[PDB]
Formats: C-alpha cells, structure tokens, sequence
C-alpha cells in the first residue's frame, strides 16, 4: 500500500477542514474553529489499489513552504462564496510551482459551499476558467455539508500522483 | 505562539496552541481541540513513549512531563532514555465506565473510541476466541473496504498484507490464514444484510460492542516481572474498568485475568513489586514493577468506581 501525501490550501474560512473531516470522518463540521495543522490518515482504494492517505490539512490566514515541498498533491479550495478566497489562489498556485520547480505538480482546484448555490458571488465559469488557464487542471465544484464530490477531490490527486 | 501536536493512535495529530506554554495544563489543551463537552467527557491526554503509556489528569503539564521525561522513565523503568521521546495523545479515560461508554451517540466520539480499539486489537492487546476475532474482522472489511464483492474479494484478497490490517499480528501467522474463509463469509453476510446499518458510526459501534466484551478492554497496560526452576517471565499489567489481566509479554498470552472483587492487592513496602491474592481460589502472585504504585492506586480507584 503506497502512501500519498495531500496537502489542502486555501484561504481561511472556504472549508479546508469541512471537507477534510467529511471525508475521513463523514461528520460535518458546523463550527468554525481556526485551524493551526492537522493531519488526517485514510486508508481509500483508486483504480483498484488500496492507498494510504496522509492529509494535511492547513491554516488559511498562514511553514508553508515546508507542506508544498513535502506535498505530493494539492487541493486549492476556494469558496464560492467569497471572491477574494478565489482571488487567492493564483499566488499558491505560483508558489507551488516555484518550491517544487516544476509545472508537472498534482493539483486540483475546488470551489466549495456549493450548497449556498444563493449566496454564489464566484461562478461555476469562472472557476473553470480558472482550471484551464492552469495547464488543463481539474476542476470541481464541492460541498462538505452536502457531500457533493467530497471523495472525488482526493481521488483526483491519487490519480494525478500516479500519472 | 507555542504549540504542540496531539496524536491520536491512528498516527493523525491535531496542533493546539499553548496559551501559557510549558504551563499549559491537559485542561487547557482539552479545550483547544475541536471536542465539544459531549465529546471531551470520554477522553483525556495521555504522554507515551515506545515503552512507557501514562494518562495525564487535567491539572498535569504535559509540556513538563516532556521534559522530564528522562527522570520519568528512570523512576517508572529500566529503560534507555536515549531511545524514548514521547509524544501526546488523545486516549479514551481509563476511568471511563463501560456503562457509559454504551451510552455514546456521538460519531466522533465512536470514531475516536473506535481507532483504538482497533489499534489494541491489530497489536494483539484483546484475548478472544477466533469466533469473536472473526467478527471483529468482518467489520473492519465492511468499515475499511466497504461492500463486499463476489468479484473483488472471493479469491486471493486476504492475503498476508490485507489480513495484517484486520487481525491481531499476534494470530497473523499461526491462526489468521485458516481463518480467511470465515471472515469473508461473515464480511458479504454484512454488506448483503439490510438489517445492519452500514453508517459508519453504525458499524464503527458495532464493532466496539463486539470489544465491550472482551477483559482487556480499555485497559492501562504497565510492564513488570513475574517469577514462575525459577523463571523471569515478563509481563504486561493490564488495569481496566473490569479488574486486572496479566500478558505475556512476548506473545500477549493472556496469563491470567480477575474481576474487581474476586481478588485481592497488596503494594510491596518498596513500592517496586506488589501481590494479588486471587481469592476463590489458592492463588496469589507477585508483580515486579517500578509501576507498581501507580498500578495499585489504579486498582484502588477502578475498584472504588463500582457500586
Ligand atoms: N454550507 C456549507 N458550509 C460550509 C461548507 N464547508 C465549510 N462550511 C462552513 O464554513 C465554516 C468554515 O469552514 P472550515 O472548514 O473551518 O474552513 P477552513 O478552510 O478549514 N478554515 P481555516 O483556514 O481557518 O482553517 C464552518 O462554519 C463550516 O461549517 C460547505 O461545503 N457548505
Ligand atoms: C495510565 O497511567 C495512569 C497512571 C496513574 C493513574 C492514577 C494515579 O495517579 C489515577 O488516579 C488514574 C489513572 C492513572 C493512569
Ligand atoms: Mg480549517
């Protein structure tokens, strides 16, 4: 069983833990409780392989250096919700690229709180607009609360690490 | 700010800020992890290293007994203190009544509860028979593995690496392989059953109500020495909520295990070794210990909890 190291990013607030602890814990998370680090284990199978995942799961308003080199894949998590949380993301983005110099990073980018489809200020276009400004990226819209593609985000940078 | 990681068996952590650093107290740090009271009720922070498990009370500085750990391990043990750093973790209360514990809804709290069962069970800490280990086996498929699948997990699934993470690594080699045809039965009856719940914390209490039975449930273990032609046998000391369980050391044989009022604890004068006089019975044996203190204070409290 190989072991995976994934990295969310993402400015503070967006449910970087919401959508951590839904998918190793199927519980939601209604609080908001700051996140200094966690770090979450789950044992999953991709593509008929069992795989070790190691999370970590990051403060947004923050030894970030350290997660991208030591990252294998990243999930970069905006809300849909806050347009500067997508603003964001392009820097990280950059960042990455520049500590593991290289364009060949697995990533993935999410726009979660799909379930507030009212309060929506960033739009579902945009977001893919985003992704393929970004060497053809995947993209998802998610929900922690909802559990709409919770799993899949992670499953993606399996596949992506794999490749 | 300072900070420190909790761990949690499973090898996850979760950082909290030390308001008042070294000074920080378990109370304090409780308090910092994202528990509501109706999950912090049932779990307090223990400090472990490789050889030497203790649970701190909400009073203690676990920063301090970090650092003093050295003189720790010295005065608990004959250990190498080069070789142990600990860490901290967040454990199930040892004083923690199983009749409470029946009454837990909350999913963290069965999820948290959940992985150190499944840990002590991995580790060869639950003595049970093979019809029980089967079970608990079938469980873990369903929980880590999800639906069983004709397909996927007929023939050639449990091999050595799959089995490894289901059954004790103690019954891996002897029992396990013999036992493969049973728990996958067990496993598909699960999925195909639509009478089990197949909620995680559903399946999660399941397997936990198979480990409520078991005697070494929740127990603290301690090291010492028994003497059985005389012949040290080492040991663990297993004090839980039921009474007190000896293992053997090497291949956690359960030696011996008694309920809280069918025997009897004196603490050695030295305070290095102390007797069980197993009552309904001839038998009495004698524990050598550096823990043996805190074993007997533990016996005491456990035993002062049942009415
Ligand atoms: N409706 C809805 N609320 C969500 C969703 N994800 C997160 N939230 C809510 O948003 C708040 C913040 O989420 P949280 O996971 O703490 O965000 P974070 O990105 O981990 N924050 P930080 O950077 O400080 O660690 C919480 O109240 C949480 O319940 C979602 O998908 N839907
Ligand atoms: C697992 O380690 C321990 C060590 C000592 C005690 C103790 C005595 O001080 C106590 O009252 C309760 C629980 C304990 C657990
Ligand atoms: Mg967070």
């Amino acid at each position: 069983m190989r072991e995976y190291k994934l990295v969310v990013l993402g400015s503070g607030g967006v449910g970087k833990s919401a959508l951590t602890v839904q998918f190793v814990q199927g519980i939601f998370v209604e609080k908001y409780d700051p996140t200094i680090e966690d770090s979450y284990r789950k044992q999953v199978e991709v593509d008929a392989q069992q795989c070790m995942l190691e999370i970590l799961d990051t403060a947004g308003t923050e030894m970030r250096d350290l997660y991208m080199k030591n990252g294998q894949g990243f999930a970069l998590v905006y809300s849909i919700t806050a347009q500067s949380t997508f603003n964001d993301l392009q820097d990280l983005r950059e960042q990455i690229l520049r500590v593991k110099d290289t364009d060949d990073v697995p990533m993935i980018l999410v726009g979660n709180k799909c379930d507030l489809e009212d309060e929506r200020v960033v739009g579902k276009e945009q977001g893919q607009n985003l992704a393929r400004q970004w060497n053809n990226c995947a993209f998802l819209e998610s929900s922690a609360k909802s559990k709409i593609n919770v799993n899949e985000i992670f499953y993606d940078l399996v596949r992506q690490i794999n490749r | 700010y300072e900070k420190v990681r909790i761990y949690r068996m499973d090898g996850s952590y979760r950082s909290v800020e030390l308001k008042h650093g070294n000074n920080t107290t378990v109370q304090q740090i409780m308090e910092g992890m994202r528990l509501s009271q109706e999950t912090q009720q049932y779990f307090t922070i223990w400090i472990c290293s490789e050889n030497l498990s203790l649970q701190l009370k909400p009073y203690h500085k676990p920063l301090q007994h970090v650092r003093d750990w050295p003189e720790i391990l010295a005065e608990l043990t004959n250990l190498d203190p080069q070789r142990e750093t600990p860490q901290l973790f967040l454990r199930r209360d040892v004083r923690l009544p199983l009749e409470v514990e029946k009454q837990i809804e909350d999913p963290l709290a069965i999820l948290i509860l959940f992985d150190e069962a499944r840990y002590n069970l991995l580790k060869g800490f639950y003595t049970a028979p093979d019809a029980k280990l089967i079970t608990l086996a079938s469980l873990l498929l369903q929980i880590v593995y999800g639906n069983y699948e004709s397909k996927k997990h007929k023939q050639g699934f449990l091999n050595e690496e799959n089995l490894k993470s289901i059954v004790p690594v103690t019954k891996l080699k002897s029992k396990a392989p013999h036992w493969t045809n049973r728990i996958l039965h067990e496993y598909k009856n699960l999925s195909t059953s639509e009478g089990v719940s197949k909620e995680m914390h559903h399946l999660q209490r399941m397997f936990l109500q198979n480990c409520w039975e078991i005697p070494t449930y929740g127990a603290a273990f301690f090291t010492g020495q028994i003497f059985t032609n005389h012949k040290v046998i080492p040991v663990y000391v297993g004090v839980n909520i039921k009474g007190l369980h000896l293992l053997n050391m090497e291949t956690k044989a359960l030696l011996i295990s008694l309920k809280y009022g069918c025997f009897m604890w004196q603490l050695g004068d030295t305070d290095t070794c102390f007797q069980i006089h197993s009552m309904e019975n001839k038998m009495s044996f004698i524990v050598h210990t550096k823990q043996a203190g805190l074993v007997v204070k533990l016996l005491m409290k456990l035993n002062g909890q049942l009415m």
